């Protein structure tokens, strides 16, 4: 499950889009995903890189970053094999995506749905209701 | 006159911009010859002037402390030709343009596809419609009578609140 | 033959290593000046700094300055830098208090100690190289005028 | 004459160009001959 | 309601609010919204169509 | 943070997830409506606030609802 | 044999049902309209070509059509040009006296009292002077007819109707292949032999047996109707061997490569003609044969069918050095598949030939007695200024819609589009520093101007008379061009300009050409224009760079070229699109040419433009106060704006009282716009909710449902009526000055 370091990268001549400061103190974003040829996809960042034959690793300061090409690779090349994790500067990597492995448009068991108001948005509370009150906007 | 105004046909500073008008024209014709094109029309020019002058003199209009014509709008029938009798063939006008766009839309309605009707105009069917503006008064006012101009509040989207 | 090339030999990373950013020429320049010089301790990197800032401040301030043509144009521009200097000093310290969280640690400037040692030595630097110039240019008639003496 | 050329004339921006040339042009003449009617004259 | 009526929506915060549509079908589950009414009007989103309840819905 | 909610209008189109570029919303199972699914937001500290679920949202009203609140690094998009 | 002409007979039926429905040409849009937002989607992406169809060669095939179309409204406006110079202008009467008849080719009909804008333009004539400087072309060609200039109409005419048909018939009937359209090396060979070339060669025949006998018979004094008939000099090479003896021995000195012969009507003279302020003829007569022979010659670089030639893919991929990866590598593909590629660059070049043209035309006035009709001089310039603008801004656009569109990234591994894209960051963050170093030394010098002469303090000034910031770059490059005749271009009678320095030419007492001396008050505005030359690239780039992705939005390109925003989130994100750089860098543009055109006005009418009194002395227009007052910005407000406005704020009952009407509702258009770009579509949505409503109430509501218009839409409109308002401001005011003072 946890993210092997020794992963081999997309070959990308470098770019000054890339990650700043921010991801060696705050968080970074990697990407894997397996290719079955050895082709120029399109950097987030900046430019083409070339993903490999087999596994490849990338780093993104982003997690919109990460998903961007993501889609990039599910829409031009089909791969559907990615796996998007937080990297903390503490060196804890966090699997983010899918974070079920079932992708979100699917449902899957065990999924508790959150977020989720049990009337339609037009019997919201007015603001003077709940002013002064800490009782939700929601019911 | 009416408001502190003098009628324009005996005010001085009316007759002194006809003048002043007409002088301004004259220097520009004295640097003609007298058949060549441009003197025979600022001298056209000249006739037009002296025919606005002249009529604005003797129509009752009343002049300001500037020699120019004011126009009284507080009802007064003696000054009608200037808001009043104008405002009344602009509102029959007004209103003709109305009543013809809203039996057009009304007739769009009904449509097969109602959108091409008012895109691609059915040119026949609007041209009895722009026929049909001349006893708008009279039609719009039983089309509101008869409950045909006025949807109760009932049929009409509002916001929540 | 390449002369540019991703930067640390990390692709990914937002910096492309070039023959600006990193010939040899670059990297002994940054590890030659005081802010980045090994073996330097903060306050020293300071003074070296402060001594270049402060000695070629006073310059601008005296011929250029509102003063300049009045024979206390040289005080004029020396103090206009010594205000400068003391503004700019107290923006190493308001800087120096907020950015960095108290250690023990002195021995680099991203440190709270180390940048208040480096404050002490760019304050003592600029001091000294403004009063510098101004020694300098008092001395020299040639200094004085914008190199028209000559002329 | 063709339908789909009348129905083209018939379209909102040609009907529109044409009204509005034709508005304009009695109104310009309307000013030519009767110029300088600043009140309906009574 | 019954399908190819004529109703009157009643939900407020509709874009079609106090206007007619024609309903296309009613679910017979446990749904929350069956009546799904079509409307010649476009919504803002360009939408046409969307699901009500029966207490949000008048035959007209 | 920003907050986001789903409403019982949901019908499962799964478009507002589709769109969702930072994989705040999934879906799970629900019997409201006939679809036998609605949206659930598990990740909204990833919500970036862009609004593109609302925009996918095929109900009259978006059942989808961003309620863009406080700002982190996460939700400011900032790759510094 | 593999460049080859090949079509497609009858491929698109000449019908009008698709006239009948509008939309037609997009999936999208052939539905119909539902909301008026689809009103609007029509006219927005009708040229779109490449968003309704896959295909390149039905692209390609609809571009040629309609350039086809473009020009057949040029030659039409070009025929309305010469029929209006024919039948209302004074052109005859102009011809006789150049120097104090003024140029008019409109006469308004007498309707509303509107017949005041026939002024008394001289020749007993009266109409609107017209400045875009015919009468001084037609002077050129030796037209000295208004016969001859219904024969131009009727030509035009001719062209009009043939493009209107080559249109036509390259659509519908015969329609070249993709493979027609992509022979670069085919076309660029014929453009610069053909088009360029041949008409550079013909242009000058012309001019060697029309432009020259005529000119040199109307400058040593003969009357327009006694000079004789252009072709009475093609057939007596006698008469025309008079004014020229040369002619005596023909052709033979061209063909045996004796062509010293031929200095008597091809010279190098340089300067201007002292008795009309313009260009020598037979200057322009050797340039365009020289002209024609290098287009002529370049046009034999590129290979197409026999072994000799260039292949333009082997020229760029051969140039790759060790900083720039692959280098040239992809490009010929790119600008033989992207059209928006080739419009990105063409765009480009013709904005900077049109600002070219403006400098040039100033500096060195080609057409006789146009250099003192300061009007037509004004207007070219401005004219010229501003359509370089706006077509560099396009380049930018059409390099965004390249950029979001027809870029592969797999075509484009490390070449040179890979790079730029690469370090962008680097590009963008340089270029916004010397725009902010560029603002505050150039700008910030007027501020301290401002200030200090606010302040009482005249000797602590950036000026001529205090501090002296003296252009000694410009100042020098001028030495050298007043030194090159006889030095570095020793067979150069006169200067290339006068500007560089040298004599005053002055044509009916009025400057044609003077010294335009640059001093302090020249560097500051020379600075202000490379800030706002380089604020308005840092737009466009920055557009350009970042109009597939960024850190903010990753994934841009999807989004397309021109969207509104990505939402309220990531703080943010209106305004994102590589349209809206272009809509931005639309302003700085505006804001970079209005200075252009206020450097050039203040400057030519303080130091150039004026009337020579007796012992040569020039008393300029404005009376020399550029020096001392442009490097302030309130010199600027009132010796420039303010002095100048005098003449469209007192034009009233005028002839110039059509400026004085469009300065006012020129303010208004710009003042209108702000409503569209300072306001939001959600505002005027729930507005229209309650219009709606009133509709509703009075059962009175359209089918097609009112919307307020897109994002995208009120930017573009704010923009549009922003650039109509800004722009016919100056143009009234610019009109109205340089007519009554010039
Ligand atoms: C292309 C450049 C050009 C320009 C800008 C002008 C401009 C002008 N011309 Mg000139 N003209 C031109 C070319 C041009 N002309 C050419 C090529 C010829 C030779 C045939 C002429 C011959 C000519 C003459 C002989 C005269 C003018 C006159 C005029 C003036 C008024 C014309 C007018 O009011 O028509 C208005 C006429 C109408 C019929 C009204 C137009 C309303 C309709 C609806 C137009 C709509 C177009 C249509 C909707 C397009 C779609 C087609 C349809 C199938 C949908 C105006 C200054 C007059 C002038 O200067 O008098 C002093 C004048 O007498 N022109
Ligand atoms: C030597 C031959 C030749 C010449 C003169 C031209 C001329 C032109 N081409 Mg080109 N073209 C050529 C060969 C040539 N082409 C070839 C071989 C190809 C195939 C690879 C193309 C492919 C091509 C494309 C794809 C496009 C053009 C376009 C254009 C026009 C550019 C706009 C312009 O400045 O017109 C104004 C200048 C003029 C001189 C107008 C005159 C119009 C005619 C056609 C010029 C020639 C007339 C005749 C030869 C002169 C006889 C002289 C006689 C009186 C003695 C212009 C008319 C563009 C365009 O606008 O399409 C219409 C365009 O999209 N051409
Ligand atoms: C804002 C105030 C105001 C308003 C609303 C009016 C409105 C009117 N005035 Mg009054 N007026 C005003 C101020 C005002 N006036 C002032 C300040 C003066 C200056 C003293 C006048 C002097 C004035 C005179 C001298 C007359 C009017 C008349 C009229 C009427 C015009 C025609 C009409 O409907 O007659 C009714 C006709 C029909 C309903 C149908 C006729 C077809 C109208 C009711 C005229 C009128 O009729 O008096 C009642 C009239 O003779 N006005
Ligand atoms: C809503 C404001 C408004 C109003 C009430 C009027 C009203 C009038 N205008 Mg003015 N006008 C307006 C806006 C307005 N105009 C605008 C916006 C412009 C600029 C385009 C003009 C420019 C203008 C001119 C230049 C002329 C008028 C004329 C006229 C008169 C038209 C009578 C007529 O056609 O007789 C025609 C004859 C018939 C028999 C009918 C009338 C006094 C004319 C007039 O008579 O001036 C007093 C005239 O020459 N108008
Ligand atoms: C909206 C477009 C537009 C309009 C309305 C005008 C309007 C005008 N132009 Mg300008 N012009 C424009 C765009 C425009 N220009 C652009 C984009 C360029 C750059 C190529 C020029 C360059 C230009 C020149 C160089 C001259 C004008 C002139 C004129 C005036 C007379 C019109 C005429 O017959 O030209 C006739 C043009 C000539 C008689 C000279 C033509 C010489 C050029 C070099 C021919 C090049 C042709 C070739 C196909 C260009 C290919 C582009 C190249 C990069 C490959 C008139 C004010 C003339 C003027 O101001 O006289 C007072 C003039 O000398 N124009
Ligand atoms: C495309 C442009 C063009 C065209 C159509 C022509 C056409 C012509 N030229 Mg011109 N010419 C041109 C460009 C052009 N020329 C250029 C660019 C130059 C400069 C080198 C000349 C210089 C020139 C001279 C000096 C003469 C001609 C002559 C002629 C005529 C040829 C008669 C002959 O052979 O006697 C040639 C006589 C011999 C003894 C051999 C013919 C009308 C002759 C003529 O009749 O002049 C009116 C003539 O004497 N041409
Ligand atoms: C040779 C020049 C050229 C060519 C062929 C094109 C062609 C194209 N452009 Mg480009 N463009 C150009 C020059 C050019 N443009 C210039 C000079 C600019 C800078 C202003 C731009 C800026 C630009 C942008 C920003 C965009 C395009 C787009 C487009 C495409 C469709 C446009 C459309 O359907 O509009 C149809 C035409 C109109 C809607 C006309 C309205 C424009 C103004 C408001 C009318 C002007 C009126 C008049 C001049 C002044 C008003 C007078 C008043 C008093 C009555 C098409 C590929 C758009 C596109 O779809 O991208 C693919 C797009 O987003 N271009
Ligand atoms: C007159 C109004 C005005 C001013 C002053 C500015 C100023 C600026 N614009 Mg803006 N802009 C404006 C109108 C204006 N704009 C409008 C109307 C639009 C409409 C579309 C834009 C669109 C726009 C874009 C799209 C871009 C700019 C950019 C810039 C910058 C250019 C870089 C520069 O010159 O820095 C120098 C700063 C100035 C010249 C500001 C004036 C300061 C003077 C010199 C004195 C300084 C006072 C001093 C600080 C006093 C301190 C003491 C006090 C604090 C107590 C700068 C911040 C560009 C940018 O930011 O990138 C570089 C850019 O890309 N502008
Ligand atoms: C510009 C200065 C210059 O001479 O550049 C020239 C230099 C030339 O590189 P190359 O020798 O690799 O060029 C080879 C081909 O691309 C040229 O056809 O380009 C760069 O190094 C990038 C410079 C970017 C701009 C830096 C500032
Ligand atoms: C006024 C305004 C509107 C409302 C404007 C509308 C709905 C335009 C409708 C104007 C009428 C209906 C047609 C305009 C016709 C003009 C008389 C001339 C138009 C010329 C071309 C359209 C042919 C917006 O929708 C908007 C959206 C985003 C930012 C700013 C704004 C904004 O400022
Ligand atoms: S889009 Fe609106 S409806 Fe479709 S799933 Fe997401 S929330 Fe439920
Ligand atoms: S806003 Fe953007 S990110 Fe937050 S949920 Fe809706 S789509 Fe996903």
């Amino acid at each position: 499950e946890t993210l092997n370091l020794q992963i081999p990268s997309p070959t990308f001549e470098g770019s000054t889009g890339g990650w700043l400061r921010a991801a060696e103190v705050e968080e970074k974003y990697a990407i894997t995903w397996t290719s079955p040829k050895e082709q120029v996809f399109e950097m987030p960042t900046g430019g083409a890189a070339i993903m490999r034959q087999g596994e490849n690793l990338l780093y993104l300061a982003r997690k919109e970053q990460c998903l961007a090409l993501a889609t990039q690779v599910k829409n031009s090349f089909k791969i559907t094999d990615y796996k998007v994790y937080r990297i903390f500067p503490s060196g804890e990597v966090q699997y983010l995506h899918p974070k079920d492995g079932v992708f979100p448009e699917k449902v899957n068991a065990g999924r508790v749905g959150v977020g989720n108001v049990s009337h339609s948005i037009g019997k919201n509370l007015n603001p003077a209701q709940i002013k002064f009150t800490s009782k939700s906007f929601n019911g | 006159d009416v408001a502190g105004l003098t009628p324009c046909g005996e005010s001085k500073e009316f007759a002194r911009r006809l003048d002043g008008s007409v002088k301004k024209l004259q220097t520009r014709l004295s640097k003609y010859e007298a058949g060549t094109p441009p003197a025979l029309a600022l001298q056209k020019q000249i006739d037009k002037t002296k025919n606005r002058f002249d009529r604005y003199g003797k129509a009752g209009l009343l002049c300001g402390t500037d020699g120019l014509p004011h126009l009284i709008t507080d009802g007064r029938w003696t000054h009608s030709g200037e808001f009043v009798i104008p405002g009344l063939l602009f509102l029959y006008v007004a209103g003709w343009i109305g009543w013809v766009g809203r039996s057009y839309v009304l007739f769009a309605r009904t449509a097969d596809k109602p959108t091409e009707k008012e895109i691609i105009i059915d040119v026949p069917v609007a041209l009895s419609f722009v026929s049909t503006g001349f006893i708008w008064p009279f039609s719009a006012f039983k089309e509101f009578t008869s409950g045909n101009l006025i949807v109760p509040a009932d049929e009409i989207t509002v916001s929540p609140r | 033959s390449q002369f540019i090339k991703p930067y640390n030999d990390d692709p990914f990373v937002g910096n492309l290593a070039t023959p600006v950013s990193t010939s040899s020429f670059t990297k002994s320049l940054l590890s030659n000046l005081p802010a980045y010089r090994a073996g330097l301790s903060p306050l020293l990197r300071g003074v070296e700094i402060g001594l270049t800032h402060g000695y070629f401040l006073v310059g601008p301030f005296y011929k250029l300055g509102p003063l300049r043509n009045s024979d206390v144009a040289l005080l004029s521009g020396f103090f206009s830098a010594l205000g400068l200097i003391v503004i700019l000093v107290a923006c190493l310290t308001i800087y120096g208090v907020v950015s960095f969280e108290e250690t023990e640690a002195k021995d680099q400037l991203q440190t709270a100690k180390g940048w208040r040692q480096f404050t002490s030595g760019w304050l003592v630097g600029s001091v000294g190289g403004a009063s510098f110039a101004y020694i300098l240019i008092s001395n020299i008639p040639f200094l004085q005028t914008a190199g028209m003496s000559m002329l | 004459m063709d339908s789909n050329f009348l129905k083209y004339l018939s379209t909102a921006p040609v009907l529109f160009t044409v009204w509005l040339s034709f508005t304009a042009s009695f109104i310009i003449e309307a000013n030519r001959f009767f110029p300088d009617m600043l009140y309906f004259p009574m | 309601v019954k399908r190819g009526s004529k109703v009157r929506i009643l939900r407020k915060e509709s874009y079609w609010y106090q206007d007619i549509g024609t309903v296309a079908t009613i679910d017979t589950s446990g749904i929350r919204y069956p009546v799904v009414v079509r409307f010649e009007k476009v919504s803002y989103s360009g939408v046409n169509t969307n699901n009500f309840s029966l207490d949000e819905v008048v035959e007209v | 943070s920003h907050s986001v909610k789903v409403y019982d209008t949901c019908i499962g189109c799964t478009q507002c997830v589709r769109a969702c570029p930072c994989d705040v919303l999934e879906m799970v199972s629900w019997d409201g409506c006939k679809a036998g699914q609605i949206a659930s937001a598990p990740r909204t500290e990833d919500c970036i606030g862009c609004k593109r679920c609302e925009t996918a949202c095929p109900t009259d009203f978006l059942s989808v609802r961003v309620y863009l609140g406080g700002e982190t690094t996460r939700s400011m998009g900032l790759a510094y | 044999k593999k460049v080859s002409i090949t079509v497609d007979r009858d491929p698109v039926a000449t019908s009008f049902e698709k006239w009948a429905q509008p939309g037609h040409f997009s999936r999208t849009l052939a539905k119909g309209p539902k909301t008026t937002t689809w009103i609007w989607n029509l006219h927005a992406d009708v040229h779109d070509f490449d968003s309704h169809t896959n295909s390149l060669e039905d692209i390609s095939r609809k571009i040629f059509s309609a350039h086809f179309g473009q020009l057949s409204i040029i030659f039409l406006w070009l025929s309305g040009m010469y029929f209006h110079g024919a039948r209302f202008s004074n052109y005859s009467a102009w011809l006789s006296n150049p120097t104090a008849v003024k140029p008019s080719a409109q006469v308004v009909w007498p309707i509303v009292g509107q017949e005041v804008l026939n002024g008394d333009v001289g020749g007993g004539f009266q109409g609107v002077q017209v400045t875009s400087g015919f009468f001084q072309i037609w002077r050129s060609s030796g037209i000295t007819s208004e016969v001859e200039l219904y024969w131009c109409a009727l030509a035009g005419l001719i062209m009009s109707g043939l493009m209107i048909f080559a249109g036509w018939f390259h659509y519908h009937k015969a329609a070249p292949k993709l493979e027609w359209f992509q022979n670069a090396e085919s076309m660029l060979n014929h453009h610069l032999s053909g088009l360029l070339g041949l008409g550079c060669l013909s242009w000058a025949g012309h001019q060697i047996h029309v432009s020259l006998p005529v000119n040199k018979l109307l400058d040593a004094g003969v009357a327009p109707q006694e000079i004789p008939l252009p072709h009475e000099f093609l057939v007596n090479r006698d008469l025309m061997a008079q004014l020229y003896p040369s002619f005596s021995k023909g052709l033979v000195p061209f063909f045996t490569l004796n062509w010293s012969e031929y200095s008597d009507f091809l010279t190098f003279k340089g300067g201007l003609n002292p008795v009309t302020g313009g260009l020598w003829l037979s200057d322009t007569a050797h340039h365009h044969l020289a002209l024609a022979v290098l287009f002529i010659v370049a046009g034999h670089m590129y290979r197409t069918n026999w072994g000799i030639g260039h292949s333009m893919k082997e020229i760029l991929e051969a140039h790759k050095g060790p900083f720039t990866g692959e280098g040239h590598k992809g490009l010929y593909e790119i600008l033989t598949t992207s059209w928006h590629a080739q419009l990105a660059i063409n765009l480009a070049m013709l904005g900077s030939v049109s600002i070219i043209v403006a400098h040039h035309m100033y500096a060195m006035p080609p057409y006789p007695y146009i250099a003192t009709d300061y009007p037509t001089q004004l207007s070219i310039f401005t004219h010229h200024m501003w359509i370089g603008g706006f077509c560099v801004c396009g380049g930018a656009a059409h390099a965004g819609i390249f950029m979001v569109r027809d870029y592969n990234p797999a075509q484009n591994y490390n070449n040179l589009l890979d790079r730029v894209i690469r370090h962008r960051d680097a590009i963008i963050s340089h270029l916004n520093w010397i725009c902010i170093f560029l603002g505050f030394h150039s700008f910030g010098l007027y501020i301290h101007n401002d200030t200090m002469r606010a302040l009482g303090r005249t000797q602590d000034m950036f000026s001529d008379t205090a501090i002296q910031l003296k252009p000694v770059f410009a100042q020098w490059v001028q030495s050298i061009h007043t030194l090159a005749p006889g030095n570095t271009t020793p067979n150069a009678l006169a200067t290339a300009s006068y500007a560089f320095g040298g004599d005053v030419v002055a044509v009916g007492n009025k400057v044609a050409m003077m010294p335009i001396s640059l001093g302090t008050a020249d560097f500051m505005v020379h600075h202000i224009h490379a800030f706002t030359i380089h604020v308005t690239v840092l737009i466009l780039l920055k557009g350009v760079l970042f109009s597939r992705n960024s850190r903010l939005i990753p994934d841009k390109a999807n989004l397309g070229f021109r969207f509104p925003c990505d939402g309220p989130g990531r703080g943010g994100t209106c305004q994102s699109s590589a349209w809206d750089s272009v809509f931005l860098g639309l302003f700085w543009m505006y804001n970079c040419i209005s200075v252009v055109i206020f450097h050039f006005s203040w400057k030519m009418q303080s130091d150039v433009w004026g009337t020579v009194q007796s012992d040569g002395t020039v008393t300029h227009i404005t009376g020399g106060n550029f020096a001392q007052s442009a490097i302030t910005i309130n010199g600027w407000l009132r010796d420039f704006l303010w002095a100048q406005a005098s003449q469209v704020i007192q034009s009233y009952g005028s002839a110039l009282s059509a400026y004085g009407l469009i300065f006012l509702g020129a303010h208004f258009i710009w003042a209108f716009s702000l409503m569209f770009l300072f306001s939001g579509r959600g505002y005027w949505q729930e507005l229209i909710e309650s219009i709606v409503w009133a509709h509703n109430k009075l059962n009175v509501a359209p089918a097609i449902q009112p919307r307020a218009l897109s994002i995208t839409q009120g930017r573009a409109v704010g923009l549009a009526h922003y650039l109509l308002g800004g722009i016919g401001t100056t143009w009234a005011f610019f009109l109205a000055r340089i007519i009554s003072v010039g």
